[PDB]
Formats: structure tokens, sequence, C-alpha cells
RNA sequence: GGGGGGAACCUGGGGAACUGAAACAUCUCAGUACCCAGAGGAGAGGAAAGAGAAAUCGACUCCCUGAGUAGCGGCGAGCGA
RNA sequence: UGGUGUUGGCUCUUGGUCGCGCCUGCGUAGGAUAGGUGGGAGCCUGUGAACCCCCGCCUCCGGGUGGGGGGGAGGCGCCGG
RNA sequence: GGGCCUGACUGCGAGGCCUGCAAGCCGAGCAGGGGCGAAAGCCGGGCCUAGUGAACCGGUGGUCCCGUGUGGAAGGGCCAU
RNA sequence: GCCCGGAUAGCUCAGGGUAGAGCAGGGGAUUGAAAAUCCCCGUGUCCUUGGUUCGAUUCCGAGUCCGGGCACCA
């Protein structure tokens, strides 16, 4: 990473649990990430939100 | 500084501990001792002068036991104390502790 | 202040807190003006004035009230205060405490979700031209 | 009445370093060596403002066990009920 | 070098802050010194109005404001521009 | 180059490469819930091989496993980072 | 990591009703010149967005960036 390529987590947006960690380049991508992603807690796919690591 | 004439308190030995780091309760990695060393802690010795049977009698006393000196004078009432040199009066007073 | 008011002042005493019932028995003793005075209930919400979200506003349909039926609208002012008419000096005492209490209830029902302090920092009962009495809400 | 002496043993007051950590500072060596005071034939301790989970035990001391357990620890070296 | 003990008496000047009393708040249109709002068609006066005199005074200089001497029947609002 | 999308999955993992240890690497297949495709199928990031750092100590989010007589709490474990 | 903070025109700057001030630039006066002086003029979502108020750089929330402060680093 760097200061601009940054690490982050992905919180399931139904149960609010952080299920995945990844990285983005916050210049290239100021938008907080949204990714459908499978939540083991909910056991279904779910939209997940970028949430600070 | 020596010894409480009333209470017997005398200097104890203590360590001076020197720590760094941030306490764990504060989210810190923890405290680290950077030095331990012996030092002494002294009693708060002070002088208390009193007149008793017309003689001046002074005590070396822990500040904490200053009033116990006065109690002591107060109990010196029912005492035949005349003629006495200051040394032997004091003797008589601590005989009441 | 006028003799008429200076009089009433005696039947009060600031220190004392009073009770919803004790205050209801005084109201009548405090309404010495030539008309059916009201009563009013002044609070003092312990929330932040300059804001929103934590703004106290709404209505209450008092079981008796007004007599001028119910549904009074109340809204906290720029300061931390909120005021409202609870009835007219007439009303049997055991009729006001029913509204004072019914109104104060609504206030609590409209407390925010993000408010610091004891909310009802203070509460008072009064009449149009009379003095006032603190109360244990 | 004290005073001084006694091989070790004992209790109190004070109290190291080499060394170990394959460097070192916390830690270890160790409350050890040693210095001092005081006992005695022993000394200390001792009749619960205790233990600590059993609606339990019943002063203190000493041995065996519990146990290298429980824990303590630059969670290292080690320490240790 | 700060706090605190040993450490006491008398004054004078003060700030923080709890309470209560009480005034201070002036863009522009305007009776003119508009704090925010809710209440309120009446209330201030024999517990003495209207101006008159000393003024604690505050001021954006127009005024607000408060004790008392003169004081013995009219002032201040809904109106509504 | 374009369309749809988030498999830059969760739970595992036969079997190997490499190797003093610890590591490193490749992996078919099964289950869950998906994407794209008519389908056969493909997808557990990126043509490949560098872009990294054991443990200890501590942060944060979950979990609700322990909780020093009991209920709680303090603190800790476990999953994630 | 947490706490205090500044952002206003080209540079520097003070500020619930508002938008200006110093010298830089330009025009004019003056001068032998360089200045100094003097008169006019510009050069603004008052960092961003969202919210109060009738409205606001002014109050508040949220952001972004530099400024400062304290602490910690297995
Ligand atoms: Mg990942
Ligand atoms: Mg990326
Ligand atoms: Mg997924
Ligand atoms: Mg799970
Ligand atoms: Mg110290
Ligand atoms: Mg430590
Ligand atoms: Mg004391
Ligand atoms: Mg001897
Ligand atoms: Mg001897
Ligand atoms: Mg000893
Ligand atoms: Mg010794
Ligand atoms: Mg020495
Ligand atoms: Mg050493
Ligand atoms: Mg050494
Ligand atoms: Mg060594
Ligand atoms: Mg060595
Ligand atoms: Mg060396
Ligand atoms: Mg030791
Ligand atoms: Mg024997
Ligand atoms: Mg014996
Ligand atoms: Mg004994
Ligand atoms: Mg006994
Ligand atoms: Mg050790
Ligand atoms: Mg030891
Ligand atoms: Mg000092
Ligand atoms: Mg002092
Ligand atoms: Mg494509
Ligand atoms: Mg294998
Ligand atoms: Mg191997
Ligand atoms: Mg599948
Ligand atoms: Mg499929
Ligand atoms: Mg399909
Ligand atoms: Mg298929
Ligand atoms: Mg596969
Ligand atoms: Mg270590
Ligand atoms: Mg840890
Ligand atoms: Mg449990
Ligand atoms: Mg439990
Ligand atoms: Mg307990
Ligand atoms: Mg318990
Ligand atoms: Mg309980
Ligand atoms: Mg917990
Ligand atoms: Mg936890
Ligand atoms: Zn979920």
């Amino acid at each position: 990473a760097s200061e601009v390529r940054i690490k982050l987590l992905l919180e399931c947006t139904e149960c609010k649990r952080r299920n995945y960690a990844t990285e983005k380049n916050k210049r290239n991508t100021p938008n907080k990430l949204e990714l459908r992603k499978y939540c083991p807690w909910c056991r279904k796919h779910t939209v997940h939100r970028e949430v600070k690591i | 500084s020596k010894v409480c004439e009333i209470s017997g308190k005398r200097p104890i030995v203590a360590n001076s501990i020197q720590r760094r780091g941030k306490a764990k309760r504060e989210g810190g990695v923890g405290k680290k001792t950077t030095g331990i060393s012996k030092r002494r802690q002294y009693p708060n010795l002070q002088k208390v002068r009193v007149r008793v049977a017309g003689q001046e009698i002074t005590f070396r006393v822990a500040a904490s036991h200053i009033p116990k000196v006065y109690e002591l004078v107060e109990r010196a009432k029912g005492l035949k104390l005349e003629g006495l040199s200051p040394k032997e009066i004091k003797k008589e007073l601590l005989k009441l502790l | 202040h006028g003799k008429r008011y200076r009089a009433l002042l005696e039947k009060v005493d600031p220190n004392k807190v009073y009770t919803i019932d004790e205050a209801a028995r005084l109201v009548k003793e405090l309404a010495t003006a030539k008309f059916d005075e009201t009563v009013e209930v002044h609070a003092k919400l312990g929330i932040d004035p300059r804001r929103s979200d934590q703004n106290v506003r709404g209505t209450v349909s008092l079981p008796h009230g007004l007599g001028k039926a119910g549904r009074i609208e109340f809204r906290n002012d720029k300061t931390g205060a909120i005021h409202a008419p609870v009835g007219k000096a007439s009303f049997p005492p055991e009729k006001l405490a029913d509204n004072i209490r019914a109104f104060i209830r609504a206030l609590e029902a409209h407390k925010p979700e993000g408010a610091k302090g004891t909310f009802l920092r203070s509460v008072y009962v009064t009449t149009t031209m009379g003095p006032s009495v603190r109360i244990n809400p």
C-alpha cells in the first residue's frame, strides 16, 4: 500500500460484520466501495460497504 | 531526621521506580521500568515545645502525632511534677504512653 | 410589581419543590386576575438549543384541558425552553394534575435519542398573571 | 539489673557483585554474601478482624504430599505458592 | 520547581462558579434602544398615575434604566399602518 | 474493444513441488451462496516469476467460550483485521 | 493515536445583517531621475458540502488540506 493506496475492510450491510479486507487507491476511487459479497453470517450474498480498517 | 518520640516511626527504605510507556488501560503497549533504586522516606519530624510544670520540654515528633503530645501534657495534671528537671519530666511524660 | 402580585408571592416559597397535586391546589390561590387565567407549564429541556434532530416538537390531546378541546402543539424555543397551556384556572384541581402529568408525559415521549443531561432540567406551573412553582415532574 | 564472650544454629535492622540472560538496562544471582543489634539452648511463630467454597476447616511450628501444579515472567533467561 | 504538612492573626484588592435578585440586546420599514419564543385583551394607580427635581448610572448620543423629594387621576396594550 | 458483473468468495481440501526447521508454492474435487454463458463450461484476482517480515506486546470489529462463594462486572479466550 | 487550530483578492491579513485593510499590479498628479508622498480602480460559493435563521464567512454537523500540540511505537 502507500498513503494513497490504502487498506480497508468490507462490512456486510445487513449484519454490519466486517467480512473482507482489501485495498483501493483513494485518488482513483474516492467513492466508498460497494461490492456484493457473500456474508458467512447471513449465508447469502449481500451488499458490503467500505469501512475504515 | 530520626525517630518519632511519640510513635516510634523512623525512616523506612523504599525504591524509586522509574517507568516509561503508556499504561495498558490507556490502550498502551504497556509500562516499562527504566530504573529501580533504593531511597529513604523520612517521618515528618518537627519540634514541639511546651511548658509543663514551668519547665520547657520539647519533643521530636512526627507531625502526625503532634496532638498526642498535647494529650500527654493534659494527662500530666494528676502528676507531682515540681522540683523536676526538664529531662526527668519528659521521662515522666512518655511513661504515660 | 403590583400589590396584587406582591400578595400572591407569599403563598409560594422558591426553595420548596411541590408536587403535581400540591401545585394544582395553589393555582386557584394564584389566579387573582379578573378572568379565567390559564396555567401554563414551563419546562427547560436539557438538550442543545442550536441544533435539529434533537428538537422537541409535537402535540398532546389533553383529556380535559383548554376549556377555551385538547390537542395542543408545543415546540421548544431557540433556548432550551418549551411552554404550553394546560387549562384554565377554573378546572377542579384533580383535573389539572391530570393534564400537567399528561402533557409532561408527551414531552418525555418526544425526547430525542441523542440528548445529554437530565432532559427535564426543571419544570414549573403557573397562571397568566400569577407567580410560579417548581415541581417534581 | 545492664555492660562482655560463645563453633555453628535463630530472629531483627541494613544489604552487594561477579554471574545468568550465550551482548544488556527490567529481570537473575538474592534478600544470597557480608555488616550491625538481639536472643538462647534453641530462636522465630502461636490461640483467627484466619483460611476459601466445602451449607467446610479450626492456634503455631516441623516433615511428607499436593507441585515444578496454580501462576509470575524484556510471557525471555528463568521464578514459583 | 508546583501541591501539601510543620503553618498562625488582621485587613485590602480580586477572579472561577453554584444560587437568587435585577438591568443591559440599537442592521433596514417605523410611534423607537425590538434578545429567542410560548402565554396573553387586558393590566400598571389610595401599597399613589402625568410630568417636575438629585441623578447609581449604562449609551449605538436618539434613549434605556433604578432608588427617593414634588405627586392626587390618568397612563400602557389587543387595535393596526 | 465491448456487455453483464464482484469468484480480488465462505467452509474445506485428495494429491504433490520444494525443503535441515520454519516457511514457500501448485492443486483437482465436495458443500454453501453467486457471476457470466444457449450451452460445454469458466471464475477462490491480475501471462508467470520480485513488490516482503516469525514470535512477543498492544489497537479495533465481531463472537458470547472463561468469569476466583453466587448474579453481574473488570479482565481474558476464540474469529477478523 | 488523541487534543487544540487556521483556510477570507496576486502576497499578507483583521471581521448572527458587511465584506473590506497593508503593499504588490494599472491609470492620473508630481519629478531631472529612483523613490517617497497623493487621488482613483480593480483582485471573492470567505477550503468543501450539508443543516439553522427571514437570511450568514459568522452558529452547528460532515468532509478535505496544510498549521500547531501531546503521546506512543511491538
Ligand atoms: Mg483478503
Ligand atoms: Mg484495487
Ligand atoms: Mg463473495
Ligand atoms: Mg461464522
Ligand atoms: Mg518514584
Ligand atoms: Mg513490564
Ligand atoms: Mg494529619
Ligand atoms: Mg551477651
Ligand atoms: Mg552477645
Ligand atoms: Mg533481615
Ligand atoms: Mg539479615
Ligand atoms: Mg551499597
Ligand atoms: Mg548485574
Ligand atoms: Mg553485569
Ligand atoms: Mg551475560
Ligand atoms: Mg554470555
Ligand atoms: Mg560485556
Ligand atoms: Mg530477589
Ligand atoms: Mg528442644
Ligand atoms: Mg520455643
Ligand atoms: Mg512472640
Ligand atoms: Mg486471642
Ligand atoms: Mg527469573
Ligand atoms: Mg526470588
Ligand atoms: Mg518539592
Ligand atoms: Mg504550605
Ligand atoms: Mg469485460
Ligand atoms: Mg497435504
Ligand atoms: Mg517443508
Ligand atoms: Mg459452487
Ligand atoms: Mg454456477
Ligand atoms: Mg442463467
Ligand atoms: Mg452450471
Ligand atoms: Mg477450485
Ligand atoms: Mg521478547
Ligand atoms: Mg496479544
Ligand atoms: Mg458465560
Ligand atoms: Mg456465566
Ligand atoms: Mg470474589
Ligand atoms: Mg464471581
Ligand atoms: Mg443480579
Ligand atoms: Mg469483555
Ligand atoms: Mg473480546
Ligand atoms: Zn451479514
